[PDB]
């Protein structure tokens, strides 16, 4: 619903969804927050890297899940 | 270094292809002897001269020299020659890196001989050093 | 002599040969060595020493 | 080697930064629990770089966290291709019987495991002697192990030697005085090493300890092997690197006394022409 | 007991984190901390991959202006396993979150490559605290000492030498991109108590001590550092017609160096030299 997304050195952001909103919708919504394009970005949860094409139903947390952001070069 | 009294049995099981000779009178077999020889003396040697080079590998002057100038070139063996004086300087030492690890053996043998005290003592070795520096 | 040094086109060039093998040679020959002697030389070039002192 | 068990000194730092932390973290002295791993030929120990393994310390019982343990294996597989558990460390004095539960629950994931007791409060000179391991002792009836002390290596890498090395005193104090104390305790404990064997040299002489025909022919050869290069190839090259550092502190004294010079002269330039 | 860089205060923190003050100033980042075990770690590492190249993240906090580095753990590299690893920063118990990356160069110097400034470009601007450490692990292991590399970059679009011994190759990349990044002074700290005593380990080695073979070892750092003088001292004359004071110190710390391995070759002939005559 209302998650919480944390870089590398600690920096946290609170970031509202919908159970349908997809994961270009949260880069796109850290990207209105701080403006990190999406492709320069990567979201961890769990210790696993994100898909992105799947739109966060074995995500729920329904209590506002952790994410972990990590800058990367563009195509590595 | 390999002598020829201990060669004669070797020659026995080669085939009989690898004892052809190479054109100069020498078989294979004392061929790849005397150029480990040679690599083998340079360890012992800082400079040898060409006639005692011949005088210890055989092959007194004509090729003693013509080998050690062939094995350098090829990276086998480090050295240059002196013509003139008729001198092949192997390696040698530049004095203080070599100073450095004469007192590494010299500190390392004082630890080696601390250790035979311990075992042979070691009643007497655990008093002896609590009250020597107190 | 009648298969190699016949046509102009591979005379001319023999000079030029006979040269670069002899310079790769000498510069083989003196790798290992801090002082040589000219007729030393001389004698694995197969050339007067004179010419060992121009080449 | 007897017992082949060698520790780096990168775990004793390791460990040292763990307890430190820990204690100002909660503000007292607090026990904490580790893992050594390494590598294990058959007859060597190893041990390497050494991670938290934190479990559970609490009451008075130890909890079997190791699920975390289990997580932290493949986590640390991917950067130690060649390293294995082999052990787990501790802050502490002499062994306690709840070392002896945590060890019997170690012995659970590995079959030989050690045990390592870095002390922190010591106030002795020599080093706490890192791992209390055993083969466990096995009585009828209840096994009731104990720990049997078998020695241990300080064995180093060069990188390591020289990490070491910065951090300990080397360059308010002056340099001059710390680049000396650190010649002044290599020589003092040469100077203990060398009066320790010409004590037993004396005491051989006297009769105390019995005639070692060994230990003395020894003693003769590194007597004759102590005037070291005394060629005169060697005093030409000490004196030539001398007048190098003759000639590099003129060039620098030189250039100390340009920089005051050229301080006085600003300072003069302010004080009678003012232009 | 001094001590005191310990017992991470989340407080205050969180209240330098959210105030910025790096923001206004630029130059707000002078002094970087690191610590006992994030050298030896780094340096074990940097070592651990010969002429390959190694990397991993650095954690640390933030004081004023000074950067300390408490930690600092490998990585298994560019794909999945990286970002994989990363989670560890989060996944253990510990409360110094990251503070930067440490990168090795094995024989290429200590500066900052375009890849490597763009990447801290990146980090900077993303993740506000954020340094690059760029040690040299064939240089300390010839020389026998230490060389740091904390090398954090200029922002984007903005205007405002010490170890130049890439003979030819690469120093093309260290001309182009040498004004895009300042040096940090590196201070070491150690936090004494268990340390302190722990390090009395050195004194068991007494061997490569007594035995240096100093004065050649780092021989062409003393050239490189004499070459570095050279225009140093030609810059501050120009200037003249305090960059004298820098060069001054700089001959001083080269010629005490040079006066300290006479020192120990004078100790150590005494010692070996002059007993049995
Ligand atoms: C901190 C990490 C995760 N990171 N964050 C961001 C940023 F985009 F977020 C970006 C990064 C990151 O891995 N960068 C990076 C860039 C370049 C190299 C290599 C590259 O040029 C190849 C030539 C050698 C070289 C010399 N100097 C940097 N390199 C490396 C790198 C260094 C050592 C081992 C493996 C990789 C890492
Ligand atoms: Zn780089």
């Amino acid at each position: 619903m209302l998650i919480k997304v944390k870089t590398l050195t600690g920096k946290e952001i609170e970031i509202d969804i919908e159970p349908t909103d997809k994961v270009e919708r949260i880069k796109e919504r850290v990207e209105e927050k701080e403006g990190i394009p999406p492709q320069q970005q990567r979201l961890i949860y769990s210790g696993k890297q994100m898909n992105d094409e799947k739109t966060a139903a074995d995500y729920k947390i329904l209590g506002g899940s952790v994410l972990h952001l990590v800058l990367a070069l563009r195509g590595g | 270094i390999i002598r020829g009294n201990q060669l004669q049995e070797f020659a026995a099981m080669l085939m009989p292809h690898q004892k052809a000779t190479t054109a100069d009178g020498s078989s294979i077999l004392d061929r790849a002897v005397i150029e480990h020889n040679l690599l083998s003396a340079s360890k012992l040697y800082n400079n040898i001269t060409f006639e005692e080079l011949g005088a210890l590998l055989e092959i007194p002057a004509a090729k003693a020299e013509k080998i050690a100038s062939q094995m350098i070139t090829e990276g086998r063996m480090n050295g240059f020659i002196d013509q003139i004086d008729g001198i092949v300087h192997f390696e040698t030492r530049e004095a203080l890196p070599t100073w450095d690890k004469q007192i590494q053996s010299l500190c390392f043998q004082v630890n080696n001989l601390l250790e035979k005290i311990s075992q042979t003592a070691p009643e007497w070795t655990a008093q002896a050093m609590e009250a020597q520096m107190a | 002599h009648s298969n190699i040094m016949d046509d102009p086109f591979i005379r001319e060039h023999i000079e030029e040969l006979l040269r670069n093998i002899r310079t790769q040679v000498l510069i083989k020959l003196i790798k290992p060595y801090t002082r040589i002697h000219i007729p030393f030389i001389s004698k694995e070039l197969n050339i007067d020493v004179a010419d060992v002192e121009s080449l | 080697g007897s017992v082949s068990v060698a520790l780096h000194p990168l775990v004793i730092l390791n460990i040292s930064d763990h307890w430190i932390r820990m204690r100002s973290q909660e503000g007292r002295p607090v026990q904490v629990i580790g893992a050594l791993i390494g590598k294990q030929e058959g007859r060597n120990i190893e041990v390497m770089n050494s991670f938290e393994l934190l479990s559970h310390t609490v009451e008075e019982k130890i909890i079997i966290d190791k699920e975390y343990y289990y997580t932290k294996e493949e986590q640390f597989k991917q950067v130690f291709k060649e390293l294995e558990f082999l052990g787990w460390y501790t802050t502490g004095g002499p062994p306690d019987p709840s070392d002896i539960h945590v060890h019997k629950q170690v012995c659970e994931i590995i079959e030989s495991p050690l045990f390592l007791k870095l002390n922190p409060m010591t106030k002795h000179t020599d080093l706490p002697v890192s791992v209390f391991e055993s083969v466990i002792d096995i009585i009828n009836g209840e096994a009731t192990m104990l720990f049997a002390e078998l020695t241990y290596t300080l064995a180093t890498e060069e990188a390591e030697r020289i990490g070491v090395d910065h951090v300990a005193r080397m360059t308010e104090n002056s340099t001059v005085a710390e680049h000396l104390i650190a010649q002044h305790s290599a020589i003092k404990m040469l100077h203990s090493r060398v009066k320790l064997i010409l004590e037993y040299v004396k005491a051989s002489e006297a009769g105390e300890v019995p005639f070692n025909h060994e230990i003395l022919r020894e003693a003769y050869a590194l007597c004759h092997c102590l005037p070291v290069l005394s060629t005169d190839k060697f005093k030409t090259d000490f004196y030539d690197q001398c007048n190098d550092v003759g000639l590099m502190a003129y060039l620098g004294t030189i250039t100390k006394t340009c920089n005051t010079m050229n301080q006085f002269v600003n300072k003069f330039n302010v004080l009678y022409d003012r232009q | 007991s001094i001590d005191e860089i310990y017992k991470y205060d989340k407080k205050q923190q969180q209240e330098i984190l959210a105030a910025k003050p790096w923001t206004k100033d630029h130059h707000y980042f002078k002094y970087c901390k690191i610590s006992a075990l994030a050298l030896l770690k780094m340096v074990m590492h940097a070592r651990s991959g010969g002429n390959l190249e190694v990397m991993g993240l650095m954690l640390g906090k933030v004081d004023g202006e000074t950067m300390i580095i408490m930690d600092s753990f490998a990585l298994p590299v560019a794909y999945e396993y990286m970002a994989a690893y990363i989670e560890n920063a989060k996944q253990v118990g510990r409360l110094e979150n990251a503070i930067g990356w440490y990168h090795s160069h094995p024989g290429y110097g200590c500066w900052l490559s375009g890849i490597d400034v763009s990447t801290q470009m990146l980090n900077q601007q993303f993740q506000e605290p954020f340094v690059a450490v760029v040690i040299d692990p064939t240089r300390t292991i010839s020389a026998g000492k230490v060389n740091l590399g904390a090398f954090r970059t200029y922002p984007k679009g903005y205007k405002p030498s010490e170890y130049q011994t890439i003979p030819l190759n690469k120093i093309e990349d260290f001309g182009v991109h040498c004004k895009q990044y300042y040096a940090l002074e590196v201070s070491y700290f150690k936090s004494s108590l268990d340390r302190k005593l722990l390090e009395l380990l050195w004194n068991k080695y007494w061997v490569n001590t007594l035995s240096s073979s100093s004065l050649l070892t780092n021989a062409d750092y003393t050239t490189g550092q004499v070459f570095d003088l050279s225009e140093k001292l030609e810059q501050s004359e120009a200037q003249l017609g305090d960059k004298l004071a820098k060069a001054t110190r700089d001959s001083c710390k080269t010629t005490i160096e040079a006066i300290h391995g006479l020192m120990s070759q004078v100790i150590k002939d005494k010692l070996f030299n002059q007993i049995n005559i």
